[PDB]
């Protein structure tokens, strides 16, 4: 702190980019194409 | 010889008697056909091994195939009758590595050998294949539809 201090850094919005990053993220992770898996028969024994 | 081995499809024993008993009289080489077929004390044991070949020629493809056929129909498509079926199929159920299925109950058999321990691969095959083909249906049918409207 001898002649130093940190500064404010916000992670600001990009309206050109934020909703489409959200589009990428969500709509590529919710089943990818959203039509794929809608494992199952051995997790029976695993869960019991 | 090779045609008796590629997919094998059935065989008639008497057509084999024709094709490989006219070779025991027709001569170009004559000594190997003697040693295998023309001989008696060992060549006739090799005729018995040829009978093993024709019946295993039956049994290999009939272990590949024939789910829900009957039995007299089975023996007449074996080209060997029902008592010959019990002989010729007992001496290859002693092979004890092919699982088959017969019943009597009047003289009628059935099939589907493992008694279907499956509700799993139904889901696997059916749903994973069909659903992933359907998610391909978008990615390439709308691709070709956009292609045919690029060229329109």
């Amino acid at each position: 702190n001898r002649h130093y201090y940190s500064i404010t850094i916000n992670y600001r919005k990009n309206e050109l980019e934020q909703k489409m990053l959200l589009n990428l993220h969500k709509k590529s992770w919710m089943e990818g194409l959203t039509l794929q898996d809608y494992v199952v028969k051995e997790m029976l024994e695993l869960a019991k | 010889l090779l045609k008796l081995f590629t997919t094998m499809e059935l065989m008639r024993w008497s057509t084999l008697v024709e094709d490989y008993g006219m070779e025991l009289r027709k001569g170009s080489l004559e000594s190997p056909a003697t040693d295998v077929f023309g001989s008696t004390e060992e060549g006739e044991k090799r005729w018995k091994d040829l009978k093993n070949r024709v019946v295993e020629h039956n049994i290999r493809i009939m272990a590949k195939y024939y789910t829900r056929i009957t039995m007299k129909r089975m023996a007449q498509l074996l080209d060997l009758s029902v008592d010959e079926s019990e002989a010729f199929l007992s001496n290859l159920v002693v092979n004890k590595t092919i699982f088959a299925k017969v019943d009597r109950l009047a003289g009628i058999i059935n099939f589907q050998r493992p008694k279907d321990p499956n509700n799993l691969l139904n889901d696997w095959s059916q749903k994973l294949n069909s659903l992933m083909s359907l998610v391909n249906k978008t990615t390439h049918l709308i691709a070709k539809e956009e292609m045919i409207h690029n060229l329109q």
